[PDB]
């Protein structure tokens, strides 16, 4: 077998047996550990894609252990403890997301933590780190991103990930002002995708659609740094994301002269990476970014 | 030993296309 599956699993067993101690008995801050020591293990037990279903279970248990650990580090009042719980909570939710895919606790369970990382988010505003900020916001728009599309249906999760996409936006402006363009391309990513979501399963208000534009000049200015970069890979989903968020945009909320002027930028980059993925050979995105490419430019030229 | 802390995940899959 996996002896190391086996070490990791007994190792965070125990590590919820003194956490559930330690809890009992009434000491605080080495329930913080134990919390620090449960994710570790939890995250990394599953960072492959395992078929023991107790793995899972395990990796669930240790996420509740982490926010318990972070409703009672925040009424101590530590700040900074409660942004590293919730940094750990969102990834230890993502990873049991990305490896499970979908059992039915886990829905309630991310949804705790996705709240939890919009407040962190927010104080880590407060305190001014951007290093922290960026990764929180990095979380926020994973989790938010995947909830929608699985769950959809709850009133809540418009909210969460609305303020998802704003939080990555405001990041993603920061990550642009420190220099680093690998970070802000990923959260470029992660604003369209999470901008087209929300289109889609819930169709535009007022903020829906200035989200979205933002997104959208977002992707475009990345996919600009990623040409440069010389990375045909990154370009090309890129592009298919500008085209989606543009799509959705004018075929719910229609197009005034800011969104025809994004839509064409848009229109252009596809252009471009669909002849950049039939050369790499895409099969299946290179007739995607057909459809997009058509699709908008049938929309755009009805007043023609 | 012990683990490292958790990474930041995979990104999310495509979303889909408008009718």
């Amino acid at each position: 077998m996996d002896e190391e599956r086996e070490k990791l699993k007994e190792k965070l067993k125990e590590v919820l047996r003194r956490a559930k101690e330690a809890k009992k008995k009434g000491d605080k801050e080495k329930l913080i550990e134990l919390a620090y020591e449960a994710a570790a293990l939890a995250a990394w037990i599953i960072h492959k894609d395992s078929n023991d279903d107790e793995i899972v279970e395990l990796a669930k248990e240790a996420l509740k252990l982490v926010l318990e650990a972070a409703k009672e580090a925040k009424k101590n009042g530590d700040k900074e403890k409660l942004i590293k719980l919730a940094y750990l909570a969102a990834a230890v939710a993502a990873w049991i997301i990305h490896t499970d895919g979908d059992d039915d606790e886990i829905v309630e369970l991310a949804k705790e933590a996705l709240k939890l990382v919009l407040e962190a988010a927010k104080e880590a505003k407060k305190n001014g780190d951007k290093e922290k900020l960026i990764k929180l916001a990095y979380l926020a728009a994973a989790v938010a991103a995947w909830i929608i599309t699985t769950d959809g249906d709850d009133d809540e999760i418009v909210e969460l990930a609305k303020e998802a996409l704003k939080l990555v936006l405001e990041a993603a402006k920061e990550a642009k002002k420190n220099g680093d363009k690998e970070k802000l391309i990923k959260l470029a990513y992660l604003a369209a995708a999470v901008a087209a979501w929300i289109i889609h399963t819930d169709g535009d208000d007022d903020e829906i659609v200035e989200l979205a534009k933002e997104a959208l000049k977002l992707v475009l200015e990345a996919a600009k740094e990623a040409k440069k970069n010389g990375d045909k890979e990154k370009l090309i989903k890129l592009a298919y994301l500008a085209a989606a968020v543009a799509a959705w945009i004018i075929t719910t909320d229609g197009d005034d002269e800011e969104i025809v002027e994004l839509a064409k930028e848009a229109l252009k980059l596809v252009k471009e990476a669909a002849e950049e993925a039939e050369k790499q050979g895409d099969e299946e995105l290179r007739e995607k970014l057909r459809y997009l490419s058509e699709a908008v430019r049938e929309w755009i030229e009805r007043n023609d | 030993p012990l683990p490292p802390l958790p990474p930041l995940p995979p990104l999310p899959p495509l979303p889909p296309l408008p009718p």
